[PDB]
This record gives C-alpha cells, structure tokens and sequence, in this order.
RNA sequence: CUAAGAAAUUCACGGCGGGCUUGAUGUCCGCGUCUACCUGGUUCACUGCCGUAUAGGCAG
C-alpha cells in the first residue's frame, strides 16, 4: 500500500479563452454584433529607469547610456472611441468525475482512492467547492486588470443545456465582494448546478459573458505571449486578430478560493495549488514544513488512513478537480 | 630587463616562403628563435650603423602558417615534401637530403634603443628599416614583399618611453589591434623548472620532463586528461659547448679566418604560443640572445615576461 | 579567459579576410553586430543611430556571450545558496571588466 | 528590514491615446461631427483643433502590483499611510490639474497658438456631472500657483488617488493654431501615427505631460518643471539631471526614507510620491 | 651575418557487370509571463514656383 508513480487527474472545470468585444453601456442586451478589440502597434520610447550598477557609478560608464535612446515597439489593446463596456465572452464545461485518475499504475491504491474520494461525496457534497467556485464566477475575477478602476462590472451566466439558454442568471459583480463568501438564492441556485456537474449529476455548460464599463477609448489587458521595428518588446495575445485571455488564466481565476493556511489572519483567497504559491508575491503558503499540503495531506488521508481537519478536505477535493501530474 | 628599448618599430606582415621547417634534430615546425635574433642582428649590420640605432629586441607574431608535409596512408605521423636537386655529372641521380620547408606570416616588434631617435623623424626609422628588410631572407626562407587589391601593410613606431599613464595604455593597446589575428611566442622557463620538482614521484632530468609536457596524455579514471596550462610547444634554446674555444684560423673549413670557433649542441627548452591580450606591455615580449662565453653557454630568451 | 580571447580572434578572423556583404537574407535572431563583426567600409553602414563614430555601450556583445558561457551548463545545481557562487560570479566580473574598451577603439 | 527583490508598481492616472479632429470655429459647442485628420493633406476651411481623450484617477499609491517582501511590503504601506495622514494628496493633485488646465500635452501643436481653451468633464454615467472651462494661454504653466475654481478640479484628483470615488475625466482641448496649417502628430517607425486612419498621439506621450510637474530639484528654481522621472533626465535636449552621486534622487529618496525612516524639514516628499503614482518596475536587487 | 649559403618529380591509362530492406505500434497530463516609457537626434528625390555661369514678383 503505496502511492503510485504515475497518477494523472484530467482537468475538470475547462474554460475556453476569453474574446474580448468592445460596446458601449444599455447595448449589452443586443451585444451580439459588437467588434472585437484588436491588437495595435505602437512606438515607445523611455530613458533608462532602473537601479543603476552598485560600485560603478564612476562618470566612465555613467555618461554612456543616459543620452542614448530606449527606442522600443509594443502592443496595445484598446477600446474604440465610441465604446465604454469591455465585454469579456467564454464558455466554462463542468466535466465529473473527480477522484478518478487518468494513469494509475497501482490497483491497489486507485481502489483506495477511489473509495476515499467517494466516501468525502456522500459525506458532505460538492456543494461547499461550487458554492465558492460560484463566487468566482459571480463577481469577476477573471477580468484580471480589466476589473480595477471600472464603473460597474455586470456578469451574466447562461445554462446552455441542448442549444438554448435552459436558464439565465445575471450579476452586479461590484456588489458581490472579493474576500467574503456571503450567500445568496440565485447565487446558491448557481452552486447547486455546478455542484451537480462536478458529482456526475448531469451535463453541465455555463456561457460566461462580463461587462465592465472602465470608460471611453482606455486600454484593456488581454494576456502576453513569449517574445522568440516589428513588434520587439509586448506581444499580445490574439486568436483570428481579436484580442483575448488565455484559458489558463481564467481557470487560475476560478480555483481563488483557497482560505485555508498554516498562517492566517486574513488576505483573502489564492488559487488551488499544491504547495500553495502565488507568482506576484514570489511565495508558497503550503510549505511542507507545516504538514498542511496537498501531497502530506492526500498520502496521510489515503495510506494511513489520517482524515485531516474537515477544511482541509476541500482543499485536496479542489487539487484533485484542478488535475496534474503527480506521483513522482 | 636588459636594455629597455625607448622605441617599438612594427615590421606589420611579413610574407615567407620556404623557411625551414626542420629547426632542430627533435623538434620541427615553426622555425627556431634563434633565426629572428639573427635576423634582426642583420638588419643591425645593414641600417642600424648608418642610422646610428640599436634593433637588438625582437617579437615573434605567427599569423599564418602552413607546411610542406604529408600524411602516408595508415600513419599518424607525417612525412616532408621534397624538392628535386640537380643530377651529377656522371648522369645520376643524386642523393635526396631531405629538407623541411613552410610558407608563414609574421609580424615582428623590433626594439629601438640609441640616439638616432631624436635625430630623425620616426617615419624615417621606418621605411629605411621596412624597405631594407624586403632585400633578405629569414629562416632560410624569402621574405616576399606586398604586392594586391588591398593596400601595402605600413611599418608604425611607438615611443614607449614617451607619454603619460594613459598613453601606456593606449598606445600598448593600440598595437595589439594590428597583433591580434596571430599568436605571440614567449619562452617559458620557470614552467619547466617548476614542473621538475613538481615531479617527486620519480627523478627525472629536464629531458623526459619536457617530453612530458609536449602530450595531450591520458590518465586512468580512478578516462580524463591531464590539465592543460596553455598551448606549450618544444623550442630550441641556444647552444652548449662540446669543445674548447679554437683560435681564429686553426680550422681551415670555417667560414671566415678572424672569428674563434666552437663546437656546440642543442639546448632545448619550452614555450608558449599566446594570444597578445595576456601581455601587460608588448616591451616585456622581445626575444634577446646573452651569451656566457666563460662557459659555453650561448642562449635565447624573452627575459622580463613573468 | 581562452573562451573570452578566442572570441576576439574569431573576431579578427572575421575582421579581415572578408571583402563583402549581402546580409539581406538568412538572419532572424542575429542583431546589433556592426561593432563586433563589421569594418569600416569607407561608408556609412549606421543604422539611424551614431554608429560610425560611436561605438559604446556594447553589451550587445559582452553580456550577450557572458550568458552564452553560463548556459553552456544547466545541470549544475548544488552550488545555490553557497559561497562558492560568488566565487563563479568573481571572473565574470573580471571578464566584464576587460573587454569594452578594446570593442570602442577600433571605431574613430 | 532591507529592500526587496522583485517589485512593481502599476499607472495610476493613465491617459488614453487621444485623437486630433480639425473643424471650424463657431461650431464649437455643436462639435459632434467634426471629421478627423484623413490622410495627408489638410484644409484651410477647418480653423482650430480638437484633442480629446479619457483620463482615469485610479487609487492606491503605494501598494504594489507584485512584491516579494511582506515586511518590506508593510513599511512601504505604513510609510505611505505617514505621508496621507499628513495631508491629502491635494498638493499633487493640483499641479497635475495646473497640467490639465492648460493644453500642455499638444507638444508643438500649443506653441504657435492664438487661443487654447480646455474642458474638462467628470462623468459619471454618459450624463456629464459636472464641467469646466479653461484658457491655456491665459494660465500660468510655469509657477506662482494661484487660479480659482480649480482647487475643486484639485479636490476631485485628490478624492480619486486616495480613492474616495470613482473619477474618469473626458478632456476636449481646441487649439486655434490657425486658419488650416498642417498640425504634427506622433510618429512611429518616417510615417505618422494613427489609431483608425485618424491621426492621434500616444498615450505615453499625452501621459508625459501630466506628470510634468517637477518644479522641486537641486538647482534654483528658475527653469520650471520636468517630468518626475527616476534619475531624472531630459531625453533629446541632452542634460541627463539628478545625478546619484548628490542624495536627491528617487531610489535614495525611496529607500532611505522606507528603511531609514527619515524625516527632517523634507517635505517634499512630492516627488517620490509622484514617482510611486508613475509606477514602474522599480528596481530592484 | 639567421641548423647560414644551392636545387625541375616526370611521362601514359576503360572500374564494371547484377540486385525486393521488410512486417507491427496510444506520447500524455498539469500550468498567471508581468510592470513602465516623448523617436521634441540628422528614419529614398508623389503629375500645376519664366535659363549650370554666382543674375531675377515664395497671402506654402
């Protein structure tokens, strides 16, 4: 009884990249011929900005790059000069099925696994992961920069059941905050379909559609791709030359709900992660040194049997929705 | 530092063809140090009297080098390209003598040091040493003087005991732009000393200790390679009595009835072709020969390189 | 210190030796080399900058190969957190300290 | 406790690009339709110039975007509770609405002008809320700051730095730089900058002259402002100024007075502050 | 005053006939690239301004 050298979780919850279209405000109930924000070039010139060289601030070196210039070029992302209301546009499936692995090698420990995953739905249901994975979706996280400094953020949520909206729901995401978990009907009613999707209770796909009002010709944020005049310094990215998010920054803006730590005294949610680490802060929340992580957590919880604190437990549920490639 | 030259004098590109390759009965490629002291001993003897200066520092830069040789089929060692000599006069072929030859390209910093710098211009110095020595051969081999699209190489001239500090360094790293494609060689005897109390596993005279630094040797995994502390190659170092001195006309072969005679051997030493960024100063680089004629030492060497 | 020579005679190699160029096609990742492998040409080879008759700030060379030699090796992993790192980081220290004059003088 | 490795700070008073339409006078109220620069030849019926942009006060000073210190990051954010404690940001916030007043951001498109009038509309919906006139020739842009009715333009830019509402201000400048010459725009790499085949400038370049405030430096005071720069230079005129061999400069300024808590009589502290609302990727090691 | 000083390798020639390389196969599974900028530096000679010789109406 050991844990297996290769265990691969398929990812559930899978959002699509975000297409970004640009409207006006009160033309959000006809946005279906709204342009897309295009990807513009422009020529950026600035003077030398950083730290300078500490021990070499000698009148050699000094007078050298300071009146030579930083001739860059960029992108840019835009609204039009007629248009105030970003509009943010993806599609979210909802898959179920969580515990069960893509690659196991071991039999033995896929049974366990399976029964532990099991024995956590029956206990207590998914409804407690929708529930905060609804919040995410009901403000807007997933508007990254786009959501600061913005007049009204609107979201509105479909249920796509055959070919229609089966049901519609619709948030002031500014209402809703971005560090308490509060509950509402139509926000509770939104848990129950996702807590659905993840248990296997159906299908489930959710049309997510933002509207943030920021103002008139200001610059949105798509996501930047990797640099391998003629676009040397920012590349943005773009699928058909429409600007757009990529599908794993809103799904890192959807698994925000981790509120748990060793050392807590409020700072609200970070994304679900194994070793629990955010990239704008350069640190892991879950080191190992606290035996609160996910691979201490789910090989105590699984081998020997150590059910962990009844919070902990959804945060090994939401490691194992979120997928990877553990084992070795 | 024996007799500090007051002036460099840059002989920039010297074409040779022909120059001997064999250079001692244990070594062969580029030719002896030896053949360069003498070389600008007799540029001494030809412009250095009527212009009343001293050329008695030389630095040796190979640029180019290629030789004579072939490979055989199935060796590893190489064998020499000969020339065809004359018959005999009894219509037969005459014996093959083999001799060595290379083509080379060289530079040479040559060293001032008398009073006819502050007499003639420096530009004078120049052509009259330059144009001189495009009338003979240096290692056996003809010095072949410009001729193509580009433009003739010019014979410069530093001063180097004039300027400040920072024309110390620029006038020395200034140089060292028209050096630089080549390789200068140094002589290197403290390395060949060092190494034989190095060796106290064994004890070994400087002869098999030299030949253990020519070898890209490979030592067992305990496969790896011995370090390597540059590119060192074998060179001769002058000469050494077998005989006593002999007045200057008891020999009726020598070259000349004035000049004493000795018979001498090989004197082998070590070196090391490096590149001209290494050198602190390119005064420190000259190749000088002293003589102990109360012994029967007669050597070659760049004193003050440490 | 060979690594760092032999680059300046593979500089000078390509320095002379070399009577033209036709540098329109082929090249995608090689840039900011009219200082490193380029003669004067009796013309102005600028590109609309000072080049001609400036040539500082040239750690579009000496930079540029100072991490071509550190990711000659990636496997080397123990030496972080060590203070035995600042003594890798001491030659090339060294080796940025000995190389912009001699690329400045040769443009004048 | 010490500085930091990683740390930036994000554009607070962001501009946006703003687009150059011609048009003729006593239309000016009526402006609706007045067609936009269509290249490269320009009229002599159109007799004045209509800059407009979005400008958006943010909020925050001096909480990064990404730090890499938690200790450092309260200092920081305790040192600049010190700073709004004292007092609003209101002195800063008047010389960037002395900025806004006149139309500094036309470059040379203002020099060479008969009559710049600025209006400037905080707007909270579509509906204006509230709107101002100016006369650029009229007013100052050097010193002795002193014009009423724009203390509330002030208080306004105060309220949105330290984030006591949302403040998005729509800015319309009509310069009367005569009957139809050919006006500059910027340029990119020789061809003129455009956003739809309308010609504009970057935002950079219109956010340049917004932080032109620098008034304070160590030579006397007869020059005027620069832009609040890090080291703070001039570009294409030459002098490279505020040299860090001499204390007065942003990263001494920042981090003597972040780790080294100092306070003398240095009261402006106007410029750090200014540094910290321009943001950028601020050292570090 | 140079391991100094010297040197003709040359003539002729048919490589060539023939050929089966096959058969079979799961690359997967996870992911935040970010912050800032004046090209106000010398960045091809686009049909309607009376004559190289120093000489002649530019509401561009």
């Amino acid at each position: 009884l050991s844990t297996a050298s290769v265990l691969a979780f398929e990812r559930k919850l899978d959002p699509s990249d975000a297409l970004m279209s640009a409207g006006a405000w009160a033309q959000r109930d006809a946005s279906q011929e709204w342009p897309a924000v295009t990807v513009r070039e422009k020529s950026v010139r600035g003077t030398i900005s950083n730290r300078l060289k500490t021990k070499d601030r000698d009148p050699a070196k000094l007078d050298a790059s300071i009146q030579s210039p930083n001739l860059q070029t960029v992108d840019v992302a835009n609204l039009p000069s007629d248009a105030d209301t970003l509009k943010v546009r993806f599609t979210l499936r909802v898959l179920g099925g969580a515990g069960t692995p893509s690659a196991c090698n071991d039999a033995a420990y896929r049974d366990k696994l399976l029964q532990t995953v099991a024995t956590y739905v029956n206990d207590q249901g998914f409804a407690e992961l929708a529930r905060r994975y609804a919040h995410n979706l009901a403000n807007a996280r997933f508007l990254w920069r786009n959501r600061v400094g913005a007049e009204a953020v609107e979201v509105r949520i479909n249920h796509i059941r055959q070919g229609e909206v089966a049901r519609a729901w619709r948030f002031d995401a500014l209402a809703i905050g971005l560090r308490d978990f509060k509950a509402d009907a139509e926000l509770d009613a939104l848990a129950e379909l996702i807590a659905s999707g993840l248990s296997g209770s159906g299908h489930v796909l959710l049309e997510v559609v933002a509207f943030a009002r920021i103002g008139d010709g200001q610059e949105v944020f798509p996501s930047q791709e990797l640099i391998l005049k003629g676009q040397k310094s920012k590349t943005l990215y773009s699928v058909r030359d429409a600007a757009a998010i990529h599908s794993q920054k809103i799904g890192n803006a959807l698994r925000t709900i981790d509120t748990w730590y060793p050392d807590e005294d409020g700072l609200g949610p970070i994304a679900v992660e194994p070793y629990g680490s955010v990239t704008s802060q350069g640190k892991a929340y879950r080191q190992p040194k606290q035996k609160l992580d996910f691979y201490t957590l789910l090989d105590n919880w699984v081998l020997r049997d150590e059910a962990p604190a009844v919070e902990q437990q959804h945060y090994v549920i939401a490691n194992l929705i979120r997928g990877g490639v553990f084992g070795e | 530092s024996v007799t500090d030259p007051e002036a460099l004098l840059l002989l920039p590109r010297l074409s040779i063809q022909n120059a001997n390759a064999i250079s001692s009965p244990l070594t062969w490629g580029f030719p002896s140090p030896g053949a360069f002291t003498g070389f600008v001993h007799a540029l001494q003897r030809r412009v250095g009297i009527s212009l009343d200066i001293e050329l008695d520092g030389v630095g040796i830069v190979c640029h180019r080098f290629e030789a004579q040789i072939s490979q055989p089929a199935g060796k590893r060692t190489k064998v020499f390209n000969l020339t065809r000599n004359p018959l005999n006069r009894d219509g037969s072929t005459a014996a093959i003598v083999e001799e060595g030859r290379a083509h080379l390209e060289v530079s040479l910093l040559l060293g001032v040091h008398g009073d006819g710098l502050d007499d003639h211009p420096a530009q004078e110095i120049a052509r009259q040493v330059q144009e001189q020595a495009g009338a003979m051969r240096l290692a056996g081999g003809s010095i072949l003087p410009w001729c193509n699209e580009r433009f003739p190489a010019p014979n410069a001239e530093l001063l180097m005991l004039g300027g400040s500090d920072e024309q110390r360094r620029k006038n020395q790293r200034r140089l060292t732009r028209r050096l630089l494609p080549g390789f200068a060689l140094v002589s290197r005897e403290a390395l060949l000393q060092q190494h034989l109390e190095t060796l106290r596993t064994t004890l070994p005279e400087a002869t098999t200790l030299d030949a253990l630094l020519d070898l890209c040797r490979i030592n067992f995994e305990p496969w790896q390679v011995r370090d390597k502390p540059g590119w060192l190659v074998p060179i001769p170092a002058g000469y050494n009595a077998l005989s006593p001195l002999y007045l200057p006309g008891e020999v009726r072969n020598a070259r000349d009835r004035e000049t004493p005679l000795r018979f001498v051997e090989n004197l082998f030493g070590l070196g090391e072709w490096l590149s001209p960024h290494r050198v602190a100063a390119l005064s420190d680089l000259l190749w000088y020969h002293h003589a102990e004629p109360d012994k029967g030492l007669y050597r070659w060497s760049t004193p003050r390189f440490v | 210190a060979q690594i760092c020579d032999e680059a300046l005679q593979y500089a000078a190699r390509l320095r002379e030796l070399e009577p033209g160029w036709s540098a329109t096609p082929g090249c995608q990742l090689h840039d900011a080399e009219q200082l490193w492998l380029d003669p004067l040409r009796a013309q102005t080879d600028e590109t609309f900058l000072q080049r001609r008759l400036r040539g500082d700030w040239p750690a579009e060379v000496g930079n540029r190969f100072a991490n071509w030699l550190n990711r000659a090796v990636s496997s080397d992993s123990q030496i972080l957190g060590s203070p035995e790192a600042a003594q890798w980081s001491q030659e090339l220290s060294k080796e940025l300290t000995m190389f912009k004059e001699i690329l400045e003088d040769e443009r004048d």
